[PDB]
């Protein structure tokens, strides 16, 4: 693997195959929990865990939410966005 | 106590649509009645396994179960606690517990005092 530091070093479609992982929730109990947490410590979004399990109405609630709601918040708290791949 | 076996006793109380509200309360949120009838009478090697039993049967209510988003649902079918809304956790205490209102007599497995709490409502484990 090439190392993730932060999720700058993710492309949004990287991203959002993490978040599926997530959501498929196929891996352990343990490997959930330890897959939550790094999702929160790269997000640094304040909802935490709340973007997978409590979603807000306002949004779809998938992977492909979660990632709208986390690319908005970040561009307005001027944050770091994702890698631009070769889709730019 | 809690991993000691024994045998599920009690009634629970009546639960509306916002049953968990109740789970950061002093009370903690009660055991739905209609879920504590399918529990009484069966025998537990620890809390744990009553733990797996409990989240099963809420999630095959549909009136609970609504109660839930997709990905806190997926969780409760698979017998797993739902995660407790960010501002409820305690560090790595994630998920819903299940604690005592009251002291537990010579017990753990009384549904009248069974209460479903946040980690931060449990805080002082």
């Amino acid at each position: 693997m090439e190392l993730k530091h932060s999720i700058s070093d993710y492309t949004e479609a990287e991203f959002l195959e993490f978040v599926k992982k997530i959501e498929d929730a196929n891996s352990s109990e343990d490997e959930q929990q330890k897959l939550v947490e790094e999702f929160i410590r790269l997000t640094e979004h304040p909802s935490g865990s709340d973007l997978i399990y409590y979603p807000r109405d306002d949004r779809e609630d998938s992977p492909e939410g979660i990632v709208k709601e986390i690319k908005e918040w970040r561009a307005a708290n001027g944050k770091s966005g994702f890698k631009q791949g070769l889709e730019h | 106590k809690r991993n000691k076996p024994g045998k599920a006793t009690g009634k629970g109380k009546p639960v509306g649509d916002k049953w968990l509200d109740d789970a950061g309360k002093d009370s903690g949120a009660p055991i739905p009645d209609r879920i504590a009838d399918k529990l009484r009478d069966k025998e537990f090697k620890n809390f744990d396994d009553f733990r797996k039993k409990f989240w099963e049967e809420v999630s095959k209510d549909p009136d609970l179960a609504k109660q839930f988003k997709r990905s806190n649902r997926k969780r409760i079918q698979q017998g797993y606690a739902p995660f407790a809304p960010q501002k409820d956790q305690v560090g790595g205490r994630t998920t819903f517990e299940l604690h005592h209102d009251k002291p537990i007599s010579q017990g753990v497995y009384d549904m009248n005092n069974i209460r479903v709490t946040t980690p931060k409502r449990a805080i002082d484990i």
